[PDB]
């Protein structure tokens, strides 16, 4: 999961 | 500007993210948004004008901002959803297996279900603890913005998701998205801030  | 839910603002002249909701802090006209949007004191624009500057923030660790608005801007209770909005009545928290939606301007008005609480997402900056995951898709740009049930309780903003190299998480199915944001009443109380409601 990534910042958005 | 009209402050509503899901729009987009930028940071600095560069990043883009969107409005989480209208709050007041005292006299002090604000809204919420993601902590990794900007840095305090960092300044937001809406459409090109200048319409205030990050107050606070926490990120990593927690992933929660707000942003405090000069007086020249209206806040509004209010979400977008395409052309229309939503109402924001509260802040009651949904339970796991509630239908939520979000607000940003990558990816529109999505809906979906909130499949699990207190989600660790590792960040190349750091972790950040405590989210709620829901399965509603989103997409870089979407950060900050709005998660709202269609009754009307706000629930926190954006923070992350397992996007594709699309740039969004849309393109797979439910099952397999992890979209996570910020519980909005942590940050409500940390910062003293009182939600606009209609």
């Amino acid at each position: 999961a990534a910042p958005f | 500007a009209n402050i509503v839910g899901g729009i987009e603002y930028s940071i600095n002249n560069a990043s883009l993210c969107s409005v989480g909701f209208s709050v007041t802090r005292g006299a002090t006209k604000g809204f919420v948004t993601a902590g990794h949007c900007g840095t305090v004191n960092a300044t937001a624009r809406i459409g090109g004008a200048v319409v205030g500057t990050f107050a606070a923030r926490v990120f990593p660790g927690n992933d929660r901002a707000w942003v405090s608005l000069t007086s020249a801007q209206t806040l509004l209770p209010r979400v977008a959803n395409g052309s229309s909005f939503v109402t924001v009545r509260g802040s009651t928290e949904a339970a796991v297996g509630a239908a939520v939606c979000r607000s940003g301007r990558t990816t529109g008005y999505q809906c979906g279900t909130i499949t699990a609480k207190n989600v660790t997402a590792n960040y190349a900056e750091g972790a950040v603890r405590g989210l709620t995951q829901g399965n509603a898709c989103a997409g870089r740009g979407d950060s900050g913005g709005s998660w709202i049930t269609s009754a009307g309780q706000a629930q926190g903003v954006m923070s992350g998701a397992n996007v594709q190299s699309n740039g969004n998480n849309c393109g797979i199915p439910a099952s397999q998205r992890s979209s996570l944001f910020e519980r909005l009443q942590p940050i409500l109380s940390q910062y003293g801030l009182s939600l606009v409601t209609g």
